[PDB]
């Protein structure tokens, strides 16, 4: 439950 | 996947698309540090070891009778909350329903700014209720003075010396540089006797990027090297909504982040602190 | 498997694939250069007939039965080990497995950074505990001096005539230049009168990698060209972790590949130098 | 495919193939002159034909009787093997199927890289032996002095007027240019006020491969124009590895190579000279 | 047994 | 069933 | 091996059984030295640790969680091979073949004989190309001055000194002793009016045996301590012979051994130097 990485 | 609300659940994902696609664009911190995975709901502490001093390999023999590793000093660390507040009105989510006007959120994409802001201050200057180390606060951070920026071409050669004193160090491989909005603009100019603009003179000697954040003072600058073993962002929850009843007549909501900064190792940080006293 | 491996079969793939993913960004050595084959546990000692001069003759009629052949100049060498160890905690994994989420390994990236230094710094400069020669201090090996690698475009010029002397001793083909991070900064400049940058004008005169390695010096670098029969790398283990012997509660650990590099022929290399102190 | 050998079938083929990979990586021979069938082994002298500046056509109406043909001048040339013999060790070759690995082939390589040499120094100077002239020992060939060509723009400026010498006689079509490594190196400077290298503008002028070798020792350069009714060289047996029994305990070898260039018309060749008188 | 094999 | 013919 | 030599595969034994049993009566060498196993021809190469340096045992109810071990200090050596050729006759083989009488080699013996006195040059001196450590060019190796050799009873007295000189560094064991063969044709003679023949007052002490070698050309000896603890000598193929081809009309062979000799503990020898000049 991972929303919101960019890099 | 939602069990009660004002909104359609094919509406109320729309609601999760413009919190994180407004907040990706703003967010700096996330860009060169690898985080975690999740942790789940059941983790309000997370420990980093703190080694501070790191040496070589040994190349002699068929082995040695010992383990020689580095010191450890665990330190206990808390995860905090940073959460930011909007209000969707009723009589205009009822008037956009009547007629069928899609609904804007632009509140929300409003709201998810200041919480991915906020965020941006720890990440940097550090908390200081749970005192977490900020990434210009830690102790053994090899500091550096510089000054007069901008007079001919002494930018390119004021961080070759930066770099320096942390390759002596045993730290080299992708590093990562985070520079304030007064030096960014000065790193713009045209070099001379080299006819290429020297912010692209430096972006192939730093290799994982230049960055720009307003979360800085003015004279400044941070560089760093990128990858685990020396930085570390565990996370538990990401940009998340929630309802909040419907106090009053109208509709209230909040979006929340868990994050925390650990340093692994502080002596490969570098801080370009540029005074002129 | 065979010891008795406190972590499980499913993730001590992920401990594979960590010290071999964290090891690939750091390895500029054999991005160039041929790779011998992995000669086994069974063989612990090396050689190489060192070949130096040219001895050119048999221009006559048929027949002419005899003998003639050349000069060996043969010496052995020893495989050095090249460990480095690191150490993993019980109540630290017990408590990764209890509420169920993937270990962290980034203290084996650390280790696998350790290693993947020092296996680069013996090939560029060679090890006195072995006498094994490096890549600059092999005997005959061309040297060239190189006189203000700076400014107006003889950065480019000093490149011709270091191929010129690789070119009088019957070598050419793919040749490849690693050079200091010092002076890769200056290969970004324009070149004068045409307006290109200078490394568009080299690389098409090395065909292939100018690479850029931490491990030197200020000024200097290496032009070499490349193949088998010219010189490689007698490899004999790759990058294999081994648990030791759970000691008191805690699970250490060690990283290791045993690996030399062989010269075959020195007069293919130049190197530039830059005498200036 | 062998009579006998102390060598494997699948193996002896793969030391067939290390002597033609060293081969085409070497002359410069064959890569702008036309080649002659093969001739096998019952061929053992070649015939040749000068012709210097030959006759005129005819403009009659209706035609004519008697049939004019030009001179022949036939020299009878005699075919040499160009060798050089290597050898495999007893002890060497033996341990590598005692531990498994697959044998080294580094000699071979280093024996082909001289006959394949050899071979450029017949065609390029001639063999006095056998009395068959080179290419800058013909007789009848448009010597022209360069004038050291070394900084300003006279390197086009130069090699323009061989060109045009050579035109005037009528002979155009692909010409091909052959220069030594310190002229080579000469030219790869900018040409003057033009923002182009110098090897960029002649190519076009040349369009059949401007080459380099180390077999030209001085300054100098011959310009020829390809065809086969122009100039040819006659193989009659390219790079076979023999064997040779067995004396002391080792396994010898030979790499042989039967070949002879014949010119036909000399006023095809153009020769650069440099006097520095 | 190989598993680095960097061209 | 030449050895090495080159262009 | 059998390329169908000319010698059937019976009386090839009577060719190694007159080497071998013609060999055993030359050899001094091996008679005070243990043997290492037959290494086979995956072997090259050995090692060996110099350690010189001591320690004792312990004596206690229970066992030491610790442990000591000891220096080693790895030396890599090459082997070095040993020949010397004979050649048989035919119509000298034709004439046994055909009257089937048993054919001689007595040529064999005295080629094997010639090698023997080869091993021990070089197991009492070292090979110097090879720098393999003699007998006697050991560094660190307990030197002792003798005084004339001649008189009634002046060897058991200037013997008894070099023992105790080996005895206090702790080396306590079956001594052997060679000698030149000068000196043992000077320690049992006739004498004036004292009639001992001072060897049985000598065999007691050593135990081992006194011999006599003639390598030792000048007038000195060593007292060397036994066992394979100390010193022992590494074949890697023992005494064979070998057809090496069929060179004018008769059949010659070789007789070839692989030996080199280590030595682990050099403070267990002690050379009688012998003062004369």
């Amino acid at each position: 439950t991972v929303g919101s990485l960019i890099q | 996947l939602y069990p009660d609300s004002p909104l359609t659940d094919q509406d109320f994902n729309q609601l999760d698309q413009t919190v994180i696609e407004a907040a990706r664009r703003q967010l700096v911190g996330r860009r060169f540090i690898e985080l975690y995975g999740p942790l789940g709901r059941g983790m309000q502490s997370v420990f980093n070891d703190i080694f501070m001093e790191s040496h070589e390999a040994k190349m002699d023999f068929q082995g040695s009778f010992d383990t020689e590793v580095e010191s450890s000093r665990r330190v206990n660390y808390t995860i905090p909350m940073l959460y930011k507040d909007f209000v969707l009105y009723w009589r205009d989510l009822e008037q956009s329903k009547a007629l069928d006007i899609p609904i804007d959120f632009s509140v929300a994409a409003n709201a998810a700014r200041d919480v991915a802001f906020l965020e941006d201050q720890m990440i940097f200057h550090g908390s200081k209720e749970f005192d977490i180390p900020g990434l210009m606060n830690v102790k053994g951070r090899l500091t550096h003075l510089i000054g007069n920026w901008y007079e001919s071409g002494n930018a390119f050669q004021d961080i070759v010396e930066a770099r320096n004193k942390l390759l002596e160090m045993n730290h080299n491989g992708p590093y990562a540089l985070v520079l304030s909005p007064e030096l960014y603009s000065l790193l713009h100019r045209v070099h001379k006797d080299t006819n290429v603009l020297e912010i692209e003179h430096v972006r192939e000697l730093i290799t994982a990027g230049v960055f720009q954040s307003p979360v800085l003072k003015g004279k400044s600058g941070v560089i760093v090297n990128t990858g685990r073993n020396n930085l570390d962002l565990a996370i538990s929850e990401d940009f998340e909504t929630a309802y909040l009843g419907e106090e009053g007549m109208n509709h209230p909501f909040r979006v929340y982040e868990t994050v925390v900064l650990r340093i692994k190792r502080p002596a490969a940080i570098c801080t370009l602190i540029d005074p002129e006293e």
